[PDB]
């Protein structure tokens, strides 16, 4: 209905998987 | 390890619908992509190729939601997520100060091609807002998120 979740969600999965690189700084 | 529960493989199935906006079963780049500009990130098609070759098992090119499963499953394993949560957080709460407001949460779900109606975007607001204060702060959409 009104679940910020799947839209929220969604996004959770690709932002995690931008921050999954673990730290790049080397 | 821990199995996967079944209100979690629903919690998942509705998170990867959508970035599946076109419904076959897989996630593109350009799928990904758009979901990442939508939070602000200008992500390269390289990168974003490299992304979704990490989850990709069998190398096709694309995520399906099995792949999808085992990416959750390590997300939740490896320490425990979060980053992931607050990152969605500071996508929604454009003017950053701390509170998603309904026309933030609609400018949001209209970019994002979701055309809500007035009663759609109140009852977004009502369901999350547990304080009664109007708007949705951190704790609000982690619980609304975190599911169970
Ligand atoms: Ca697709
Ligand atoms: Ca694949
Ligand atoms: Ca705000
Ligand atoms: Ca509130």
């Amino acid at each position: 209905k009104r679940r910020w979740k799947k839209n929220f969600i969604a996004v959770s999965a690709a932002n995690r998987f931008k921050k999954i690189s673990s730290s790049g700084a080397l | 390890a821990d199995q996967l529960t079944e209100e979690q493989i629903a919690e998942f199935k509705e998170a990867f619908s959508l970035f599946d906006k076109d419904g076959d079963g897989t996630i593109t780049t350009k799928e990904l992509g758009t979901v990442m500009r939508s939070l602000g990130q200008n992500p390269t098609e390289a990168e974003l190729q490299d992304m979704i070759n990490e989850v990709d098992a069998d190398g096709n090119g694309t995520i399906d939601f099995p792949e999808f499963l085992t990416m959750m499953a390590r997300k939740m394993k490896d320490t425990d997520s979060e980053e992931e949560i607050r990152e969605a957080f500071r996508v929604f709460d454009k003017d950053g100060n701390g509170f998603i407001s309904a026309a933030e949460l609609r400018h949001v779900m209209t970019n994002l091609g979701e055309k809500l109606t007035d009663e759609e975007v109140d009852e977004m607001i009502r369901e999350a807002d547990i304080d009664g204060d109007g708007q949705v702060n951190y704790e609000e959409f982690v619980t609304m998120m975190t599911a169970k």
